[PDB]
C-alpha cells in the first residue's frame, strides 16, 4: 500500500495531550469500549468492577460488580441498553442499563463455552458475538440464551474479534497467526488471512468495513483487505519488539492507533507507516485503546488503572 | 483480486474522508468537548 | 548571664 | 463551582457515591489472599481442594431464578405445538394462554400466586410431562425440572434463593475458603484447557502459586508424565510474571509412591540416579529435583510439602507458606532491603 | 552598649556555617529528589517515606537559612519581627514533632507489615494511611500551638527600652517553661525513642530468626544477605534518630534546668557552641534521612543518578 501512495503528503507529528485522566480503578484495565453517543465509555478491570464513565466530564456513571473478578473484555450497546463482559469464568454476562428499578442487575449470565471468553461485541441489542478460549467463535441470542451459530474452524486459541460497522459480518483474530473473516448469516468462514509469524492479541475494523488491522506480538500491525485475501500493509519498524495489545482506526481511516507492551501508545499514519505520534502517558502495558465513532476523542486504558483520554 | 486496485480504493476513500476528521486535523478548543474544565 | 536563645 | 443546572452536580455526587463503594471493595481487594493452582496430572487436586474447603447476594438472583423458570415452562409449552402433543386436560389450554399473557405484559422475571398456579398446573399435566420427556427434541434449560419441581418454595412471597438455587441459574473454580480468621481465595484453574500463555498474566499479582504434583506419575508413559510436570514447573517457575511470587509445592499420594517404589525402582524415571531405594532419600532427591528448576532463586522460593489423602496439617501449612510469602513480600517494599 | 553579645570567634563560626551550608544544600537536594520521586498495590509505606522527607525538607528550608541569618552571625538585635519569631518557632517545633511522629508511625507500619502482616492486610489501607498522614500533621500543629502560647519578645537592656537589646525568647515563667519543654522532650524524643527502638529490634529479631532458623535453602545467601543489608537500613535509621535528636533535646532541657546559678561565662560559651553542635546534628538528620534511604540501596542509587543525570 505505502509503496503506491507515497505521492501524497504526510500529516506530520500529531501532538495528543492528556485531556482527561479517569482515575478510579484498582487493578489492570483490561478492555474498554466506547459508547455510540461518544460520551459513555465502559471499561473493565480485573479487580471485579466494570465502570461506565462519563467521558465529557470525568464522571463514574455506573460501577457494575461482577460475580467473577476475572474479566477480559467489554462492549457497549449501540442502543446503550446493555453492556457485556466475559472472561476466565466462561460466562459472558450481559448487564442492563436502562432499567426501571435503576440499579444495574444481571439480565443474563449466558454460558455455553469450555474456554475463557476473550472478546465480545454486540451485533444488535439482542445478539452478541463472543470469541472464546475453546477456539470457537460464537454468536448468541440473549433472550433464549442459546448459541445461534457457534463458528468452529480455529485450531489454536482465538484472542480477539471485531465487527464490521454494518453489523453483518465480523473478523476474529486467533493465535494461529491468522485472522478469519466470519459471517453472521451463513455461519461459515469467507476468508482466512495469514501472514503473521506469531499470535494475534487484538484486532479492529477500518471504517469502510473493507479492511481491518491485526495486532500481533511481533509488533507488526498488518492492514488486510477482504476481497483480495492477502496482506496489504505491514506496519512495522525497528526498536519496537513488544506486543501489540489493541488496534483502533480513526473515523477517516488516516490515523491508525496501537497500544504496545513498550508502555506507550503508538499512533501510526495508515498510508505511510511512520510512527506519527507517541502517547507515553502510562508506565505499564497499554491493554486497550479505542476511538469513538464520531472520531472526536481517543481513550486508552492500561495496566496501571489509568484511563487517559487523548484528543 | 488486484491488490493495487483495492489499496488505491482505500487511499481514495481515506483522502475523501480526511478533511473533516476531528483527530488528525485538530481542535479549536471551543468546538472541542474536551476542554480541561477548571472547576 | 543566662542565655536567651532556645 | 457553578453547579450546572443542579443535575450535573447530582451526577458528580453520583460518582462520589460510586467512589465510596469502589474504594471499599478496593480495600477488600487487598484483604483477600489469592492462590493460583496448577497441576499437570490429576495430582489429587480434588483431594487438595476438598481438604481445604472442609476448614443478600443470593437475593440478587431472585428474578433470574424467576426468569429461568418462566423460560423453561414456555419452552415446553411452545414445543407442544411444534411436536403436536396435546394437553392431558384440555383445560390447560386456558392456562397456557394465561402464561403468555402474564409473561407478555411483564418487564422482567417475576412470580405471583396467579402465575405460580398457572405454571404448577401446566407442569403437573400429562401432556406437558410427555413433551418435557422429549426435551432432546428442542432447547430446554438444564435446570427446568429443578425449578419447576420446587415451584411452591420459589413462589412463596418471602422466597430467598438458596446456594443451590443460585448454582442452578467449566473453567475457573474459585474457592473462598477462610482460615484462622483471615479470608483467602483459591483458583482451581486446571479444569479448563486453553493456551496457558495468554491468560496467565491475568494471574499476575497472586501471592502464592500452589503447584500440586502427583508423586506416583513417575512411570506412566504417553514420554514420562513426571517429566511433563517438570516442564510445566519450568514454564511456571521461569515466567516473567511470577518472578516476585513464590511457589508452594505439594507432592501428593505418598503412600501410593511408597508401595510403587517398594515394587518398581526409580531408575526407570531417572537414568542418572543411583542412590538407595528408600522412602526418604527418594523423596529428598525428587524434591531437590523440582527445586533445582528455579532459575530465579533470589526473588521467589519454592516451598515443599509431602502428604497422602490424610494429614490435615496440609491446610495450615498453606497458611504457614502464605505467611512466609506475605512477610518476605513486605520486606521487598516496606523500605527495608 | 550591646551587652549579652557572646564573643564567638570567626574561624569556628565560619567552620560551623560551612558545615551548615553543605548540610543544607545536600539535604534540600536529597529531599527534593526523593519527594519528586515518590510523586513519580500495597504502597502504604511510600506515604510515610514522603511525609518524613517533606518534614525534613520543611525543617531545613524554613529554619536553617533563617537560622544562619539571625542566630550565628546576627545575634540578639534580630530582624524577623514578632510574628516572624513566633511563627518560626511554631514551624520548628511542628517540624520536630512531625519528624518524631513520622519515625513513630513508620516504625509502627513496619512492625505491622512484618511481625503481624495479616493484621496489616486487614487494617492498613491507602485511604486510612492518608488519614493517618493528615492526622500526624494535625497532631504536630496541635502540639505546636503551645509554642505559639509560650514565645515572645523581651527587652533586656539597662532599662529595657533600647531597640538594640530586645530578644525573642520564651517569655513565660521558669516553671511553665519547664513543663512545656519537659513534655516536649518526653513525648517528642523518648516515646519515639522507645517505640522505634523496640519495634526495630523486634523486626530485626524476626528477620534474623527467619533467615537463621529458616523455620529451606537461603538462596546461596544472596537475597538474605541483602535482607541483612535491610537490617542495616533499619538499625541505621534508628541509631541516626537517637544520636541526632538526643543532644538537641538535652540542650533544650539544660536551658530549662539551669536558672543562672550554675551558669558561668565559659558555660555560657559552651552552651552557645553546643547549640551550634546540636542544630548541626538536627540538620545532619535532615540531610541523612534521604541519604540513608538513597545510598545504601543500589536501586535507589541508580534511579537517583538517573533523576540527577
Amino acid at each position: 500500500l505505502s509503496q503506491i501512495t507515497n505521492n501524497i503528503d504526510p500529516v506530520g507529528r500529531i501532538q495528543m495531550r492528556t485531556r482527561r485522566t479517569l482515575r478510579g480503578h484498582l487493578a489492570k484495565i483490561y478492555a474498554m469500549h466506547w459508547g455510540t453517543d461518544s460520551r459513555l465509555l465502559v471499561s473493565a478491570s480485573q479487580d471485579g468492577k466494570l465502570i461506565i464513565w462519563d467521558s465529557y466530564t470525568t464522571n463514574k456513571v455506573h460501577a457494575i460488580p461482577l460475580r467473577s473478578s476475572w474479566v477480559m473484555t467489554c462492549a457497549y450497546a449501540p442502543s446503550g441498553n446493555y453492556v457485556a463482559c466475559g472472561g476466565l469464568d466462561n460466562i459472558c454476562s450481559i448487564y442492563n442499563l436502562k432499567t426501571r428499578e435503576g440499579n444495574v442487575r444481571v439480565s443474563r449470565e449466558l454460558a455455553g463455552h469450555t474456554g475463557y471468553l476473550s472478546c465480545c461485541r454486540f451485533l444488535d441489542d439482542n445478539q452478541i458475538v463472543t470469541s472464546s478460549g475453546d477456539t470457537t467463535c460464537a454468536l448468541w441470542d440473549i433472550e433464549t440464551g442459546q448459541q445461534t451459530t457457534t463458528f468452529t474452524g480455529h485450531t489454536g486459541d482465538v484472542m480477539s474479534l471485531s465487527l464490521a460497522p454494518d453489523t453483518r459480518l465480523f473478523v476474529s483474530g486467533a493465535c494461529d497467526a491468522s485472522a478469519k473473516l466470519w459471517d453472521v448469516r451463513e455461519g461459515m468462514c469467507r476468508q482466512t488471512f495469514t501472514g503473521h509469524e506469531s499470535d494475534i492479541n487484538a484486532i479492529c475494523f477500518f471504517p469502510n468495513g473493507n479492511a481491518f488491522a491485526t495486532g500481533s506480538d511481533d509488533a507488526t500491525c498488518r492492514l488486510f483487505d477482504l476481497r483480495a485475501d492477502q496482506e496489504l500493509m505491514t506496519y512495522s519498524h525497528d526498536n519496537i519488539i513488544c506486543g501489540i495489545t489493541s488496534v483502533s482506526f480513526s473515523k477517516s481511516g488516516r490515523l491508525l492507533l496501537a497500544g504496545y507492551d513498550d508502555f506507550n501508545c503508538n499512533v501510526w499514519d495508515a498510508l505511510k507507516a511512520d510512527r506519527a505520534g507517541v502517547l507515553a502517558g502510562h508506565d505499564n502495558r497499554v491493554s486497550c485503546l479505542g476511538v469513538t465513532d464520531d472520531g472526536m476523542a481517543v481513550a486508552t486504558g492500561s495496566w496501571d488503572s489509568f484511563l487517559k483520554i487523548w484528543n | 483480486m488486484l491488490v493495487s486496485k483495492c489499496c488505491e480504493e482505500v487511499r481514495d476513500y481515506v483522502e475523501e474522508r480526511s478533511g473533516e476528521d476531528p483527530l488528525v486535523k485538530g481542535i479549536p478548543e471551543d468546538k472541542n468537548p474536551f476542554k480541561e474544565l477548571k472547576g | 548571664r543566662r542565655p536567651y536563645i532556645l | 463551582g457553578c453547579t450546572l443546572s443542579a443535575e450535573d452536580k447530582a451526577a458528580v455526587e453520583r460518582s462520589k457515591m460510586i467512589d465510596r463503594n469502589l474504594r471499599e471493595d478496593g480495600e477488600k481487594a487487598a484483604r483477600e489472599v489469592k492462590l493460583l493452582l496448577l497441576g499437570a496430572g490429576e495430582s489429587g487436586k480434588s483431594t487438595i481442594v476438598k481438604q481445604m474447603k472442609i476448614i443478600e447476594e443470593c437475593k440478587q438472583y431472585k428474578a433470574v431464578v424467576y426468569s429461568n423458570t418462566i423460560q423453561s415452562i414456555i419452552a415446553i409449552i411452545r414445543a407442544m405445538g411444534r411436536l403436536k402433543i396435546d394437553f392431558g386436560d384440555s383445560a390447560r389450554a386456558d392456562d397456557a394462554r394465561q402464561l403468555f399473557v402474564l409473561a407478555g405484559a411483564a418487564e422482567e422475571g417475576f412470580m405471583t400466586a396467579e402465575l405460580a398456579g398457572v405454571i404448577k398446573r401446566l407442569w403437573k399435566d400429562s401432556g406437558v410431562q410427555a413433551c418435557f420427556n422429549r426435551s432432546r427434541e428442542y432447547q430446554l434449560n438444564d435446570s427446568a425440572a429443578y425449578y419447576l419441581n420446587d415451584l411452591d418454595r420459589i413462589a412463596q412471597p418471602n422466597y430467598i434463593p438458596t446456594q443451590q438455587d443460585v448454582l442452578r441459574t467449566t473453567g475457573i473454580v474459585e474457592t473462598h475458603f477462610t482460615f484462622k480468621d483471615l479470608h483467602f481465595k483459591m483458583f482451581d484453574v486446571g479444569g479448563q484447557r486453553s493456551e496457558r500463555k495468554k491468560w496467565i498474566h491475568c494471574f499476575e499479582g497472586v501471592t502464592a502459586i500452589i503447584f500440586c504434583v502427583a508423586l506416583s506419575d513417575y512411570d506412566l508413559v504417553l514420554m514420562n508424565r513426571m517429566h511433563e510436570s517438570m516442564k510445566l514447573f519450568d514454564s511456571i517457575c521461569n515466567n516473567k510474571w511470577f518472578t516476585d511470587t513464590s511457589i508452594i509445592l505439594f507432592l501428593n499420594k505418598k503412600d501410593l509412591f511408597e508401595e510403587k517404589i517398594k515394587k518398581s525402582p526409580l531408575t526407570i524415571c531417572y537414568p542418572e540416579y543411583a542412590g538407595s531405594n528408600t522412602y526418604e532419600e527418594a523423596a529428598a532427591y525428587i524434591q531437590c529435583q523440582f527445586e533445582d528448576l528455579n532459575k530465579r532463586k533470589d526473588t521467589k522460593e519454592i516451598y515443599t510439602h509431602f502428604t497422602c489423602a490424610t494429614d490435615t496439617k496440609n491446610v495450615q501449612f498453606v497458611f504457614d507458606a502464605v505467611t512466609d510469602v506475605i512477610i518476605k513480600n513486605n520486606l521487598k517494599d516496606c523500605g527495608l532491603f | 552598649n550591646s551587652d549579652l553579645d557572646v564573643n564567638t570567634d570567626i574561624y569556628s563560626k565560619v567552620l560551623v556555617t560551612a558545615i551548615y551550608l553543605a548540610l543544607f544544600v545536600v539535604g534540600t537536594v536529597g529531599n527534593s529528589v526523593t519527594l519528586f520521586t515518590l510523586a513519580r498495590l500495597q504502597s502504604t509505606v511510600d506515604y510515610y517515606l514522603g511525609s518524613l522527607a517533606l518534614s525534613d525538607l520543611l525543617i531545613l528550608l524554613l529554619a536553617m537559612p533563617v537560622e544562619l541569618y539571625n542566630f550565628i552571625w546576627v545575634h540578639h538585635p534580630w530582624a524577623f519581627g514578632d510574628a516572624g519569631c513566633r511563627g518560626y518557632y511554631f514551624l520548628r517545633d511542628a517540624c520536630t514533632y512531625a519528624t518524631a511522629l513520622n519515625v513513630v508511625s513508620l516504625s509502627v507500619e513496619r512492625y505491622l507489615a512484618i511481625c503481624h502482616p495479616f493484621k496489616a492486610k486487614t487494617l492498613m489501607s491507602r485511604s486510612r494511611t492518608k488519614k493517618f498522614i493528615s492526622a500526624i500533621w494535625l497532631a504536630s500543629a496541635l502540639l505546636a500551638i503551645p509554642m505559639l502560647f509560650t514565645m515572645g519578645l523581651q527587652n533586656l537592656s539597662g532599662d529595657g527600652t533600647h531597640p538594640g537589646g530586645l530578644v525573642c525568647t520564651p517569655i513565660v515563667d521558669t516553671a511553665t517553661l519547664k513543663v512545656v519543654i519537659q513534655v516536649n522532650t518526653f513525648m517528642s524524643f523518648l516515646f519515639p525513642m522507645l517505640v522505634a527502638s523496640i519495634l526495630n529490634t523486634v523486626i530485626a529479631n524476626k528477620l534474623t530468626v527467619m533467615v537463621h532458623q529458616a523455620a529451606n535453602m537461603t538462596i546461596e545467601p544472596g537475597r538474605v544477605q541483602a535482607l541483612r543489608r535491610g537490617v542495616l537500613v533499619l538499625r541505621a535509621v534508628v541509631i541516626a534518630f537517637v544520636v541526632c535528636w538526643l543532644p538537641y533535646h538535652v540542650r533544650r532541657l539544660m536551658f530549662c534546668y539551669i536558672s543562672d546559678e550554675q551558669w558561668t561565662t565559659f558555660l555560657f560559651d559552651f552552651y552557645h557552641y553546643f547549640y551550634m553542635l546540636t542544630n548541626a546534628l538536627v540538620y545532619v538528620s535532615a540531610a541523612i534521612n534521604p541519604i540513608l534511604y538513597n545510598l545504601v540501596s543500589a536501586n535507589f542509587r541508580q534511579v537517583f543518578l538517573s533523576t540527577l543525570a
